[PDB]
């Protein structure tokens, strides 16, 4: 149903492929074929962003961290307290 | 030969020939059948092309249903097997 | 513009709002050396073009940003 | 192949990317390129049944947001024998 | 030989291998690759002509949602250009 | 035999205890134990028909509590020889 | 210079300035100027993907403001072989 | 005996502090550690089917929080030479 | 020349819809199809810088509704040559 | 002002602000090359004028456009 | 000393920044650096009791502002003897 | 070029771009790219301190906004001499 | 209790150093 | 941006925005002198870099500063 | 030979030499500086292997806070540097 | 070269764990311990710039928190030769 556009190209006039009524081997009542199995009950398993904690404020920069602006570790009273 | 199958059933003739019309009017599709299953059901194969026989499908079940009693069976196959060719005529 | 062949790339060092200068590069306009800040490439560098004066600032990404000369762009077919 | 895709559209940007869209999804020979009048202009291509679905598949969908858009998309499996006279 | 690539992916290799029996059953088309892209993420790779290609592709995903955890992306190539056939293993 | 049973878990114990039971459950040879990535699991037995849907059957059932849980169950009976491929 | 663009618009004071533009910011080649018809003119215009890139936003962009402007403009990195009855 | 006991954990340091608690606590010899992919680290011991019960025991008693914690940890007294391969 | 365009997405079907976008819209080469892990599926090529951009436009605007569509694009028009190696 | 005579057309690359830039063109103003964004006609070029400094900003259409030179006006009867 | 310091997180610099402080912090040899996929990295360091303990300790210390942070830190005075062999 | 910095990200649209900075930044040598699982990516970078960190703040900065980004990057002045075995 | 992180590190697995409980010999009724 | 080569100190005289001035530093840019703020380090000077236009005075410290180039940064591998 | 560097500074030597009497008590270590620093900041440093350390450590912060105006700062180091060492009187 | 660390602090605890991350994160010679009185302590280092910067930053991040933790830190890129023999 996503392919490239399938549906999206619905404008088109006459003849099409697809399926609109009448035909059997669509997946429709066809699909289900070999019997699969649901179990599982939970779906997809449950990843953890990894990036968390965060809490405190990092590491008064130099080591990581984007964005930002400060000093480049100046003779400012900043420097190291740059924050 | 485009081995997609195409095959359209109804109750009376009329219908399966407007149904055989809908598909040599449509796509690349060569009717290989027609046969009388019994007690009045009529039935037609075309082969072709998969999206043409798909076409043509369509247009039988546009223009079928409506004529006497009408259309009462139609479907597309795909890709069908080898073994069925005996059953298609062999 | 400036017409600009990079030359070499820089070294950081101990100012605060190079959070924004972005490895400044050493170009050559023909005559002398200069830098601007590498946008986008620089490589060795064949022939790209500088951009300076205020529109520098908003050319580089900010208004307050502090720069006199940023490249702006690359000539694919260069100039002899 | 006689099948026919064609497409009608406002405009010759939406017409030259939907025939582009229309020789690049698969192998179709483009034979029209008519200027109606009155802003219409039309592209007709020529290939096999599957061919021409697909690739007016393509074509409708890289064309459709461009100008007033895409006014008809209109293909045909096999046109009869007595069309292509005044094709 | 059917230039036209259809390719679905899916969680795991039940749906995955469910699809490609789908496909090569209700329609007559050869696949040509099996990858795991990781993470779950398992794709069937099949060519054949662009109607069987539909049919296949069709049936893969009626026969696909309904197990494990579904198919994600059903959309085909009708006519591959030469420098992607590398990238499928040449 | 010709026909193909075969299940995903997430986790590898779920899926040898599955295995267990396939290999147990019926006469039935077990030709894949694949990592899908990202934990699914993926166990592939080769054996006729009854056993293969028995056994599968078994080891789905018993292996529905067992750690994380099973993905999915159904079974095909006769592949198509195409799939040798994923031998 | 295979990369082609085009720049269509109602009326051709956009058009031919569209055009002086085109010409105006590269080394480019104005291969055909039609009139659609229903006021629609559409210029073309070849060269290489940087130079036509060029040159279709910087006369886009003036012609926009002029008159009644533009309607549409797009690029085609790699025409296909039926350009040539294209034009 | 012949039994094989098994373990499994979000990451392997929990997966491999239960393994040590396996062979520390009974006679149980661990055959390996696998990392599943995603996460999902397993770990499988061999030994007597109540040292391996008592181990595992151990085991799961002492690793819930360590880590991100357990997953799966169930045994087979008799698992099949089948499942060697899978070994 | 050097031109690096590059493609990242979830699931290949958009990575190789992509792909038929670069090698149909423009004259690139293909250098690289790299499985990174997690789903992320990476496309690389090399050609012209506005060709390359014309490649990218494309295949962005075709492959960011197939499937998960894209998830990251960018381009690169001169890497340097230290780069080369590792790719 | 800077009198310039117009040398040749630019290529486009990988900026982003290129949509205001409007297709620069390498000028000379008799002792080395320039490149300014043509606003009225360059042509091969016998002799035009071009405006630059904060000014070039509103010569060019925008107060936050980034430029530093923009050509202003031909000169009809020029100058030797 | 057979004691084994042992840390998890999500990413690299946190394992590398980890690493470099376990070694900085005491006389400790980094023996494991493994990728356990899905993002967990893991750091594995022998070294005697006390250095182990106060080297874990500077780790955690230096790696916990990372990412998303560190996932486990761990270490056990001495695994028995049976560990090593899939160490 | 002792000191040594990394660029790690979620995918590597930001990973091949910050490298690319990192390179293009200074006479840095690019030593490993290394592709962590579930989408993360880490590139390695030696060099002296000043220009190691003019080249991962420029990295840095320059793909926190592209795609999806960074993830961490920090910096090693006196890397131990465990960094041979840790490449 | 502050010297360099002797509790920042609590996250540590399985033996620590410290002294949960029942560990005489830490100043509890001894540093006096 | 401007390579220069400091040269000497200056003199304090009878201007009141000196408060932010800042020990301005006499430094050559390989052709004549100059003076720039000393932002951080001039030494007798081995390389450092100089930059100007508006962004120095937010380079300098302040939207209103006035100044045309400040020292921005040390090269520490210099340049011939 | 312990290189690891415990100390820990305090208000007056009255708690100071009672921390290093309890870490000399607790623990079998060698304490190797008195160092006033100034405005009642002083100082014992003592070594010691990483364990024995860290209980001198602890029973000084427990035999500490309780006399004169208390303990400030009790942390460690397990493996001093060797440059440190000149710091430290070499 | 002559680029000047340095670190104040309250109470020497921090200003020689400031110096142990001297020492151990950079290679730069410690050149000073001064006792102030009223409680001040300060280290004084000499290296290279970026390494002092490393340096420098990291005894910042690691010393700040013990006891009163550090009062006043920044760094001195080219100190002026009239201040050496003060020094």
């Amino acid at each position: 149903i996503t392919g490239e556009g399938q549906s999206a190209g619905n404008i088109t006039g006459d003849d099409w492929d697809r399926g609109d009524k009448v035909t059997g081997t669509e997946g429709v009542s066809a699909r289900k074929r070999n019997p699969s199995r649901a179990g599982f009950m939970g779906a997809m398993p449950p990843v953890d962003n990894k990036r968390n904690d965060e809490t405190e404020k990092p590491d008064f920069l130099i080591t990581g961290s984007s964005g930002n602006t400060r000093d480049g570790q100046l003779v400012t009273f900043s420097g190291g307290a740059r924050g | 030969m485009g081995i997609a199958l195409g095959m359209i059933e109804t109750r009376g003739l009329v219908p399966a020939i407007e149904a055989a019309d809908a598909m040599t009017k449509a796509a690349e599709v060569r009717l290989i059948g027609r046969e009388f299953v019994g007690g009045g059901y009529v039935t037609v194969l075309v082969r072709g092309e998969t999206g043409a026989v798909n076409a043509a499908v369509r247009a039988g079940a546009d223009a079928c249903e409506r004529v006497g009693d009408g259309l009462v069976a139609a479907h597309i196959i795909a890709r069908p097997h080898r073994e069925v060719e005996p059953a298609l005529g062999n | 513009m400036l017409i600009c062949k990079v030359l070499k790339p820089l070294v950081s060092t101990n100012r605060i709002p190079g959070f924004e200068h972005k490895h400044l590069q050493v170009v050559l306009d023909g005559s002398s050396n200069k830098v601007a800040v590498d946008a986008v490439g620089c490589k060795p560098g064949d022939w790209v073009i500088c951009v300076g004066s205020s529109a520098a600032r908003e050319a580089a990404g900010s208004k307050s940003y502090p720069s006199d000369l940023t490249i702006v762009g690359i000539i694919d077919h260069w100039d002899p």
